């Protein structure tokens, strides 16, 4: 079974995912995303730095990102 | 070709190598080298194709893909070669690696903004093109997302490690592939990229040149380890599915097996190895 979806503002800006594997939008933009074998989670954002769950996955791209727009 | 080491590179061989990076960047070449491998780290996967990383062809694809870029470099001076950045010995932010006059240092605080070195943005000569956001600076926080780079003694308990790469073949194995790639253990190449911070944590990591520096010392802890274990060779040797066995063609070029990339001695040595 995938992750759970979500939804919410995190430092200002819409994070949503959602089973597709799995999805993840930062103000309507996809953020692809990865599952590892052990359950953690990167993205495009964060690639070698594995967090625990797709809405860590997006947290950490905002916390990046800092207030940039991502692009598709 | 020698590969050496950059730390030891002297002042006009540094600039040689600058001018032939932005170069490289000016014509166009240079940002198809991030699309290339952007589109293997995003498409690569444990459960599924994965030929560029997470599998055994992480070190035969990034020797090639190395080599492809030193020839690049080398079409437009000949002098030329990719030097490597020996993050165990060169481990901090002081490093002559990250002087003006060589990568530039690190980003300033409030934006990761890469503020010196013939990179920065404010040369007008380091457009970042290829990425996932509206920001077209090179940015870095050396030492920012984790505490230290690995030392001599960590690289040392990989080298030591006899299995070339074990099933799953993916970032859940133990041997020494993954253990350098860092997806189990003390974490090598991956906790570079984490440390370098900026794009080099990214997917569009060959963004900073330092990922060329970075990936060649991988590339010669590969050879390292081979001369360690001379009866320890690539694996899987056939019938594994999404993996690349010894004797199967890579992607992109299609035409190169790992088998044809383990002896590097074919196309370069280094100053010591």
């Amino acid at each position: 079974a995938a992750p759970e979806s979500f939804d919410e503002v995190y430092k200002g800006r819409r994070i949503q995912g959602r089973p597709a594997g799995y999805e993840v939008f930062v103000d309507g933009v996809q953020l692809h995303v990865m599952r590892n074998a052990d359950g953690s989670w990167i993205s495009v954002v964060s690639h070698y730095d594995p967090v625990p769950t797709p809405r860590a996955a997006a947290r950490a791209a905002v916390d990046e990102l800092q207030g940039a727009p991502l692009l598709p | 070709t020698v590969r050496k080491n950059q730390a030891t590179l002297t002042a006009d061989e540094k600039r040689r190598f600058v001018a032939a990076v932005l170069e490289l960047k000016r014509s166009g070449r240079y940002d198809e080298f991030v699309r290339t491998h952007n589109e293997f780290i995003m498409s690569d996967t444990d459960s599924g194709e994965r030929t560029g990383h997470r599998s055994p062809s992480f070190l035969p694809w990034h020797r090639r893909f190395l080599l492809d870029f030193e020839q690049a470099l080398q079409s437009v001076d000949s002098s030329v070669t990719l030097p490597y950045w020996d993050w165990s010995a060169d481990r901090t932010v002081r490093a002559s690696l990250w002087a003006p006059d060589f990568l530039g240092g690190t980003g300033r605080s409030t934006d990761g903004r890469v503020m010196d070195g013939p990179f920065a943005a404010s040369t007008g000569n380091w457009p970042i093109n290829v990425r996932v956001d509206s920001r077209t600076y090179l940015r870095r926080s050396l030492g920012g997302s984790v505490a230290e780079l690995p030392t001599r003694a960590e690289v040392e308990s990989v080298l030591a490690i006899s299995a070339y790469d074990l099933p799953p073949y993916n970032s859940a194995s133990e041997g020494f592939r993954n253990h350098l790639e860092g997806w189990r253990g003390v974490n090598l190449h991956n906790r570079v990229h984490v440390w370098v911070g900026g794009q080099m944590a990214t997917g569009v990591s060959p963004n900073d040149p330092v990922f060329w520096l970075h990936h060649a010392y991988v590339d010669k802890l590969w050879a390292e380890w081979q001369r360690r274990h001379p009866d320890s060779a690539y694996v899987p040797t056939g019938g594994t599915p999404d993996v690349v066995d010894l004797n199967e063609t890579m992607k992109p070029w299609n035409t190169v097996r790992p088998a044809d990339l383990l002896d590097h001695t074919a196309y370069y040595t280094f100053d010591a190895l």
